[PDB]
């Protein structure tokens, strides 16, 4: 999930875009 | 773009900004 | 409702949302 | 106070409502 | 004024509020 | 920078004003 990838670890902009509709 | 740990409401705002008109889905449970 | 530790401005926004038209009081000193 | 109950520890919605006017 | 550690977007909002019409500069790199 | 002075350590209002234009 987004929490483990972006909060527990760091996400790039492209990584964050994986959660857009 | 920022290179930081994004959590809680901060992660949500980041998505809001990044996704634009597309909207997004926030599912911490998965 | 969220089950997290709410601190600082985050706790204040939570109160703002929860209390609605009633308003609220924030007193960290007590 | 609200800080010890909701920040140092976790509050339920009903717990948070104790601080509404 | 608050006597806390102000970080990230919280530090930016603090500056926004404090500086008023003067605006400000946020440079974490320096 | 502002980060070391106000985030790693604590800044007074006057300290914060050092970063206004
Ligand atoms: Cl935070
Ligand atoms: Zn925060």
């Amino acid at each position: 999930g987004i929490v483990e990838q972006c909060c527990h670890s760091i996400c790039s902009l492209y990584q964050l875009e994986n959660y857009c509709n | 773009f920022v290179n930081q740990h994004l959590c809680g409401s901060h992660l949500v705002e980041a998505l809001y900004l990044v996704c634009g008109e597309r909207g997004f889905f926030y599912t911490p449970k998965t």
